[PDB]
């Protein structure tokens, strides 16, 4: 309210059809007429811990004009690197400075705070462009898959959960194999606490 | 030999949906224009693997 | 500014060293201690604020002489201290509890609740007084490990 | 299915019927799966269970 | 299944799918509108003019009696051609339910 | 043509065709009301079955900033001569059987709209 | 025809009475309330059945006493129950948005919304909510339970 957002009580409901709306935790609270600049700066605003942290998903909908920020619990999150302008902002630089952390200080909390890693959640994930690799961001323009990528995945064998990720190879097995072993990996035997 | 014929049917499958898209698919008697289409890249796809 | 860029085999390495960083600092339980500690202290703290005040009226009606203006009182929950998970024997001393004394001994791993309580009296003609009951025991809510 | 706005996977672009996309898996269990395709393969095999 | 010409003509076959499947006016029409029309003479849509005044020339009513209100029912040419119907069949059809 | 719907100007309720046969003139006028006006179009109720809609019209030009949405170089745009384009299908409920691809010109001055 | 079911009320209401009982007894504020575009033909033509249906009804206390009327155990002499209809658009219909006194504008742009998104998916312009898409879940962890 104190940016550039005019409320809901002090507005002509004829004035709504050209504005975008913003919902707060399913709350209709009024409109705003630049939704492009606006999240941007709330992207901006997030990736730095000043005023929004960085577990509130925050979404543009673009074709039905809304912007939905949710800051309630429950919401399932998951960390992704930044790609602006085709490039990683995860440099060689923050990888010395995480074998310094093996060394004192430098720990993920930083990382995040630092703006190159953001929490996105399973409703932000519809608006927003993941690469699978930085292998994907270097491709000549001419057979491009994509040029506009937002985001990178640190690495796809995350998507896997504890009793599946012991499985060497579950990617050369078919896949009810690979259930019936995380069924099974908590029926193993083994020194179970020290 | 088997990694060419897999590239030809994804060639193939690329030139049916670029031909889907131009407007030059006529919907066989019986479905859709979607099922039409999905009928033929399963096909391809089937006969490929 | 191209030196900054990682290499492909300096990716991997670099990529695990983020993945290893990540569970260096969370770790794989961090929901459930984030969310009991969430729950602790802002939760708690907004149920007790939350809640409304307890209101009085003394109702004789079953009795002679009733006074026109019965006394009135009023009961406020404002304050939460939570103790250390804290054990009280047969003969009433306090101990602290471990966790492999709470699994040993058929125990509840759990800590007290303390409340303060404001007690106003008020009586149509006279002037309210206030009564503080501080560090008021409630009861003893479960503690998740660590 | 398009559990997503027009898109299987948030790695792939909208409105995409290519066979990448789509589900069809161009790679054998001696080569490995991409991990979409893994994905992918995850669901197929979810249904006979 | 099919006996005679209809067993081995497609079109004939078409003529028992078009007497088979059910065909409303859902199927078949373009658009619908309701227009208020002081003059059936001289009707509002100018490309009606041209042969309304050839129905009203002979009429089997008194122009004077009926409603002012319209109905203009717009048909889609190629449902008609799928369906192989005409427009006397559709007129008739309205006489007898209505 | 179409028609939209009309209100009043004395209670701002909705309007209604009304018929006045000592003129023999189609009037919209109020029934919560006293107000009356003439009619400028003659259609009360127009319901298309296939309504062919300018979906044109119906998407956004605010999707050129869409990372999610693809991109092409070869389609120029026929109003500013732009070669970059995004094109995606319709996302009504009769456009799902055509397979027809929108093309929006991604420059943001420009912002046309068509197809081909 | 466009319908509202309440909580606490057994029976269907039309959402025009739901409208005008908010404090809106004219139609042009109500289809501002719902329809953001004067311009767009199709929602006014379904907005036309609800409009037609709820004629009667023309005066807050007239559509709180329809209301209240609707209501389990219902009251006596009109008033009351249109007291109770406050109880129910005021501590029951939404209080996400609002249980305070002075709310009926933001309810009313809500309900608005909801019913611009009904019409919005009975012409087809927006996609049909799915169930079991994991966006729209949430889980309940040791802290909430
Ligand atoms: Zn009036
Ligand atoms: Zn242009």
């Amino acid at each position: 309210e104190e940016w550039s957002m005019e409320n809901l009580e002090e507005i002509a409901p004829s004035a709504i059809a050209d504005a975008t709306k913003i919902f707060v935790n399913g709350c209709w609270v009024g409109i705003h007429r630049d939704p492009e600049q606006l999240m941007a700066t709330l992207r901006k605003l997030r990736r730095q811990m000043d005023i929004i942290v960085s577990e509130v998903s925050m979404i543009r909908d673009i074709r039905d004009r809304e912007i939905r920020i949710y800051t309630d619990a429950g919401r399932i999150c998951r960390p992704l690197l930044i790609v602006e302008n085709g490039s990683l902002l995860l440099k060689k630089t923050h990888v010395e400075m995480l074998k310094e952390r093996d060394y004192n200080n430098y720990s993920w909390q930083v990382l995040v705070a630092s703006g190159v890693v953001e929490y996105i959640d399973t409703l932000e994930e519809e608006t927003v462009m993941i690469a699978m690799s930085p292998y994907d961001l270097k491709q000549d323009k001419d057979y491009a898959y994509c040029t506009t990528y937002t985001h990178c995945e640190i690495h796809p064998a995350m998507i896997l959960g504890v009793c599946a990720s012991i499985i060497p190879f579950p990617d050369h097995n078919q896949s009810p194999r690979n259930t019936y072993q995380s069924a099974m990996g908590k029926q193993a035997m083994g020194v179970y606490i020290t | 030999e088997i990694q060419q014929a897999i590239k030809k049917a994804k060639d193939d499958v690329i030139n049916v949906i670029q031909k889907a898209h131009n407007m030059e698919l006529e919907p066989t008697p019986g479905n859709t224009l979607r099922q039409t289409f999905e009928n033929k890249v399963n096909r391809i796809l089937n006969d490929a693997r | 500014e191209n030196a900054e860029e990682i290499s492909h085999e300096l990716w991997q390495e670099a990529c695990w060293i983020v993945i290893n960083a990540y569970f260096d600092e969370k770790g794989l339980v961090r929901q459930q201690l984030d969310s009991f500690d969430e729950f602790i202290q802002m939760s708690v703290q907004r149920i007790v604020e939350d809640s409304p005040a307890i209101e009085l009226q003394a109702e004789a009606q079953h009795t002679s002489g009733e006074v026109e203006t019965p006394p009135r009182f009023s009961l406020k929950f404002e304050q939460i201290y939570l103790s250390k998970p804290t054990h009280w024997e047969k003969d009433g001393s306090p101990s602290p509890m471990m966790p492999n004394e709470a699994r040993l001994r058929n125990l509840t791993y759990s800590a007290p609740l303390y409340v303060d309580i404001t007690k106003t009296k008020n009586v149509e003609g006279l002037d309210p007084v206030e009564t503080q009951h501080q560090k008021t025991f409630i009861g003893k809510i479960p503690i998740m490990l660590r | 299915p398009y559990g997503f706005r027009k898109r299987t996977l948030p790695h792939f672009i909208k409105d995409d019927y290519g066979p990448e996309s789509r589900g069809f898996v161009e790679n054998s269990y001696l080569a490995g799966l991409t991990p979409s395709e893994f994905y992918f393969h995850a669901m197929g095999g979810r249904e006979g269970l | 299944f099919l006996t005679g010409g209809a067993a081995r003509d497609a079109e004939k076959a078409k003529n028992v799918l078009c007497r088979l499947e059910h065909t409303t006016l859902r199927k078949v029409t373009a658009n619908t509108a309701i227009y208020y029309d002081p003059d059936p003479q001289r009707t509002v849509i100018s490309e009606d003019q041209e042969f309304v005044n050839v129905y009203y020339e002979m009429p089997d009513f008194d122009p004077t009696r009926i409603s002012p209100w319209l109905l203009r029912i717009e048909l889609d040419r190629k449902r008609m051609t799928d369906k192989k119907l005409t427009m006397e069949q559709i007129a008739e059809k309205i006489n007898v339910g209505f | 043509g179409f028609v939209g719907i009309r209100f009043c100007q004395e209670c701002n309720n909705m309007l209604y065709p009304k018929e006045d046969k000592e003129n023999k003139i189609l009037l919209y006028a109020c029934r919560n009301c006293d107000y009356k006006q003439e009619a400028d179009s003659n259609c009360i109720y127009v319901n298309k079955i296939m309504h062919e809609i300018d979906e044109l019209t119906h998407i956004v030009p605010d999707v050129i900033s869409d990372p999610t949405l693809p991109r092409t170089e070869d389609h120029a745009c026929p109003k500013c001569s732009h070669r970059e384009a995004v094109f995606f299908q319709a996302q009504t409920r009769r456009a799902e059987e055509e397979m027809r691809l929108y093309y929006v010109c991604t420059n943001q001055n420009c912002t046309h709209r068509w197809t081909e | 025809r466009i319908i509202a079911i309440l909580p606490y009320i057994k029976q269907e209401i039309p959402i025009m009475i739901v409208f005008r009982a908010l404090g809106f007894v004219a139609d042009r504020d109500i289809l501002e309330h719902i329809i953001y575009d004067f311009d767009d033909p199709e929602m006014m033509e379904m907005v036309k059945p609800s409009l037609d249906e709820a004629f009667v009804v023309q005066e807050q206390n007239v559509a709180l006493n329809f209301i209240g009327a609707r209501g389990a155990r219902p009251g006596v002499t009109k008033d009351k129950r249109i007291k109770y209809a406050k109880e129910i658009l005021q501590k029951e219909m939404l209080p996400h948005v609002g249980v305070s006194d002075f709310c009926e504008t933001k309810k009313a742009y809500f309900l608005g919304y909801m019913v611009h998104r009904l019409l919005l998916a009975s012409l087809g312009r927006r996609e049909l909510d799915d169930r079991d898409h994991y966006g729209n879940k949430r889980l309940d962890l040791a802290g909430p339970l």
